[PDB]
């Protein structure tokens, strides 16, 4: 908790202020991005942890490193690849339109609010339905994009740990 | 079962009723002729050397060999295109789930006898699916015929 | 046809277009995607065009993707209202 | 409330008025076109199949003049055709009168007014004669819609080998 306030050395978020036509990103489309990247990061990590050391999904070949999993998964699977990324489309294009909207302060979706929930919850209460697990997932979120950062750098020079 | 109102997950949030039902109605009736249409073809055989002894765990890929799975499948599709409209405008007053005509000759008149006649019709089609999905998988994970054990 | 707002009248889509429910331009526009990425993808993607490879179809279907670009564009306008 | 498919609402614009109507809009396609159009393309469709049919059943049986005879099924009478070149000439005069029917259909669409499927074509003056040509124009949209299912039929199996019945 870096204070319980708003955290923003180099102050990205309050350059709404300057008009500037829309060129700044407003502080939704931030807020969006940033869940949008947390649980990308999560979920890679789950990835990542278990590729790494994993026997693999049964299919055709499937011998991957991690770092050359990507072109073995287009090559050996293209059918597999070609629904992937038609399902990752569809599902971009049926949001977006709000993201687009959030840009500017005209999202009239709550930022990361998405139609998404197998299994109901609205038993919070407090603000947004259980705000203080929007606050979990955010920060769980922000520790996993740290995560990946941390195997894309010890990648290249063996950084830490 | 008697009187039960399930839906754990909660779906009506976020949904429509209209769609989701005229599905499951949809769904039943189709579950219904496999049933009937697993049952049937060991007892008795379509004229046709085609038509012997294929066996109704290996009648779809055979079948998709010759003609009559592309044919059944121009026909059904044909037909569900032509029903976009009823499903897409999922509009209250436009005729509730299932078809409103085409009913036979004998349907009671009564909207009590209405709402036991579709409630017969909804559990009898939700035990035709139960009933495929084990009929089928018993059958390729045993042997043969209206046992299937 | 000058439009204010946030989606254009319906007018713009054209005499024809303009009465196509939103559902049928997305499936049209997804039918036209999919035929014209599939036959560029055939063609000199998965196989190799050559002089005696020149398929009409697959020329037909390639043009089609700038017409499945429109469609989406018109099922967004009639979508939003 | 339609004839045809009683499920379906009485599809939009096809008020009962025009011959041959049962009220068959399933995916209402009358909607997203000038019906006149549409009813001039039925027509069109209609009659060529109709003159189709007809030359498909008399090439099979009979046939009209040396080279012509040569050929027999009309299946290798496209190309032979081709050949001895009838088909430029018929090409190039229905091309001529369909290149007329586009400023003919252009007025209409416009404000012309032109009945779909109009022509001075009456020399017999059948429905001229007749104040009651409703008959006669149903009679054609049906025979129409006959012939483009048979002449589909038709082709459709004659490719398939199927001899002749
Ligand atoms: C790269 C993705 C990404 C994006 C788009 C954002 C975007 C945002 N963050 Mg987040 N954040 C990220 C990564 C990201 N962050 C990571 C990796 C960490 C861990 C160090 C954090 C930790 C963090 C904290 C602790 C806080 C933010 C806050 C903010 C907001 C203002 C600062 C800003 O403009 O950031 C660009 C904005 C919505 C602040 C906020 O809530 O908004 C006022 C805030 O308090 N972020
Ligand atoms: C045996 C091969 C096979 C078959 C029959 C299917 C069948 C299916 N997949 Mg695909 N899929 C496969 C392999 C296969 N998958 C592989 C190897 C991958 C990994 C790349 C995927 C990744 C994948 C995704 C990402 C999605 C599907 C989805 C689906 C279902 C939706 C309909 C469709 O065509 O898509 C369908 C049951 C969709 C789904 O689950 O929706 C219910 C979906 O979004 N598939
Ligand atoms: C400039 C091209 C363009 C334009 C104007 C649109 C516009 C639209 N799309 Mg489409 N779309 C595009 C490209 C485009 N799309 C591409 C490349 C894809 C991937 C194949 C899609 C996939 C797609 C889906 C799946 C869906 C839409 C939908 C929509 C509508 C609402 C969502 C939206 O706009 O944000 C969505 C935002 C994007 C798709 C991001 C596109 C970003 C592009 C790649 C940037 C390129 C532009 C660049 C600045 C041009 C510079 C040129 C210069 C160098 C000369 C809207 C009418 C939705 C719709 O029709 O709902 C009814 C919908 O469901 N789009
Ligand atoms: C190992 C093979 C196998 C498989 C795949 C199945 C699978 C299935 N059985 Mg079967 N069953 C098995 C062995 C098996 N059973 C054995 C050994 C017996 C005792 C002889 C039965 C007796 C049995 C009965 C009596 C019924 C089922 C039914 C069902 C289905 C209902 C599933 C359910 O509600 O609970 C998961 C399911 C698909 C039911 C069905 O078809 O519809 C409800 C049903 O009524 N099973
Ligand atoms: C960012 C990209 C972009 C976006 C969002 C738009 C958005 C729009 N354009 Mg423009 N346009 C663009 C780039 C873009 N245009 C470019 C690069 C060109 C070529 C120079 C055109 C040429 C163009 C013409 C000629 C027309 C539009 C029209 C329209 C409107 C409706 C689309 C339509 O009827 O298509 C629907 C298209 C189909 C259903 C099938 C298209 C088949 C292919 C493309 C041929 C809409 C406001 C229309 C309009 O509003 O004018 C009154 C129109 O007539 N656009
Ligand atoms: C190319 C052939 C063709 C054309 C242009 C039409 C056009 C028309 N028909 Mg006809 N019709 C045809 C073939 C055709 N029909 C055939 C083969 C039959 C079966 C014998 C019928 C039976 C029929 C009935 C019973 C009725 C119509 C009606 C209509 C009108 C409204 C429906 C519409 O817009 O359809 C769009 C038509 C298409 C053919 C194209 C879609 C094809 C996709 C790709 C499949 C319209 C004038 C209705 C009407 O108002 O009567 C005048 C009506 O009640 N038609
Ligand atoms: C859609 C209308 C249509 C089309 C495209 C053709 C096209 C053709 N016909 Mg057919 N024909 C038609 C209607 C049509 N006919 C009708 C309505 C009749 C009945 C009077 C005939 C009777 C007929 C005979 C008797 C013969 C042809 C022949 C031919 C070919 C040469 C042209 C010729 O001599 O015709 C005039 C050509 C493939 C000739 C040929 O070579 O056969 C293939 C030939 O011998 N046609
Ligand atoms: C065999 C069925 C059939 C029937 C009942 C009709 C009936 C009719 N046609 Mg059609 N027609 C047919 C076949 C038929 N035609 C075929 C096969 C062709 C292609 C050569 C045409 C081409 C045709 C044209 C080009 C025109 C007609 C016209 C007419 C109308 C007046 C002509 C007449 O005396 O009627 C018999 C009448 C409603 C005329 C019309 O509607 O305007 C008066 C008109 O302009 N018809
Ligand atoms: C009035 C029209 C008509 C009639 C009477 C028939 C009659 C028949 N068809 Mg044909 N058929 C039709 C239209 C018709 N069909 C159309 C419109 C198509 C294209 C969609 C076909 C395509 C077709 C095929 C591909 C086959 C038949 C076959 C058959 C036979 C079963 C039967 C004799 C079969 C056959 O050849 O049996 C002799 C067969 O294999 N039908
Ligand atoms: C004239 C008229 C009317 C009418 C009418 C009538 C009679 C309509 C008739 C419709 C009719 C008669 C429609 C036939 C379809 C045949 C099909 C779809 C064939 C598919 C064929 C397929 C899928 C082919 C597949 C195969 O080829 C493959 C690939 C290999 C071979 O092994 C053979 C097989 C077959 C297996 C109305 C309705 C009353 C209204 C109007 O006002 C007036």
């Amino acid at each position: 908790e870096t204070g319980n306030e708003p955290w923003d050395p180099m102050g990205f978020s309050q350059m709404y202020k300057v008009n500037s036509l829309g060129i700044n990103p407003h502080p939704q489309w931030l807020q969006e991005s940033e869940i949008k990247h947390g649980r990308t990061a999560m979920l890679a990590f789950v990835g990542t942890l278990v590729i790494h050391a994993g026997i693999h999904i049964p299919g055709l070949d499937y011998t991957t490193d991690w770092y050359n999993s990507f072109p073995e998964f287009a090559a050996k699977n293209p059918l597999g690849l070609a629904q992937v990324m038609a399902g990752l489309t569809i599902w971009e294009g049926h949001y977006g339109t709000e993201a687009g909207l959030m840009w500017t302060g005209e999202g009239t979706r709550n930022p990361g609010e998405l139609g998404f929930d197998p299994l109901n919850l609205m038993k919070g209460k407090s603000e947004a339905d259980v705000n203080t697990m929007k606050l979990k997932e955010i920060k769980n979120g922000r520790l996993a994009m740290i995560a990946m950062a941390g195997f894309a750098s010890e990648h290249f020079i063996p950084g830490s740990v | 079962p008697t009187t039960k109102n399930f839906d754990p997950l909660g779906l009506a949030e976020k949904g429509d009723v209209l769609f989701y039902r005229e599905a499951e109605l949809k769904h039943c009736r189709l579950a219904m002729l496999a049933v009937v249409g697993m049952v049937v073809p060991n007892f008795v055989r379509l004229p046709g050397d085609i038509y012997q002894g294929v066996s109704v765990v290996e009648a779809h890929n055979a079948m998709v060999e010759k003609g009559p799975m592309v044919q059944l499948l121009f026909w059904l599709s044909l037909f569900e295109i032509i029903t976009a409209p009823l499903t897409w405008n999922m509009q209250a007053k436009d005729r509730e789930p299932g078809d409103f005509s085409l009913d036979p000759l004998g349907f009671c008149k009564d909207p009590e006898k209405k709402k036991r006649y579709q409630l017969s019709e909804l559990k009898n089609g939700r035990l035709a699916m139960l009933a495929f999905s084990g009929m089928i998988t018993q059958a390729v994970l045993t042997g043969h015929g209206f046992p299937y054990l | 046809t000058y439009w204010e707002g946030k989606a254009p009248p319906s007018k713009v889509l054209g005499p024809v277009v303009s009465q196509i429910p939103s559902p049928a331009l997305g499936v049209i526009s997804l039918i036209c995607l999919g035929v014209g990425t599939y036959s560029v993808h055939e063609s000199n993607i998965f196989h190799t065009l050559t002089a005696d490879t020149i398929n009409p179809g697959y020329i037909i279907g390639s043009l089609l993707t700038p017409v499945a670009w429109g469609t989406h564009v018109a099922s967004w306008i009639q979508k939003q209202n | 409330k339609s004839a045809s498919i009683p499920f379906m609402p009485k599809p939009e614009k096809l008020d009962g008025t025009v011959p041959g109507d049962v009220g068959f809009d399933p995916l209402g396609f009358s909607n997203w076109v000038n019906l006149d159009f549409l009813r001039e393309a039925e027509i069109k469709h209609g009659r060529i199949c109709m003159l189709a049919v007809a030359g498909w059943v008399a090439v099979d049986l009979g046939l009209h003049l040396p080279g012509d005879v040569h050929n027999v099924g009309s299946l290798e009478a496209h190309d032979t055709a081709v050949k001895f070149g009838a088909m430029s000439q018929i090409l190039l005069w229905t091309s001529i009168f369909e290149a007329i029917s586009t400023v003919g259909v252009v007025q209409m669409l416009n404000g012309s007014g032109r009945q779909p499927g109009y022509f001075g074509f009456d020399p017999l003056n059948f429905s001229k004669d007749a104040a009651s040509k409703a008959k006669l124009e149903l009679n054609e949209i049906k025979n129409g819609r006959l012939a483009m299912l048979a002449f589909s039929g038709i082709v459709t199996q004659a490719a398939l080998g199927n001899d002749f019945p």
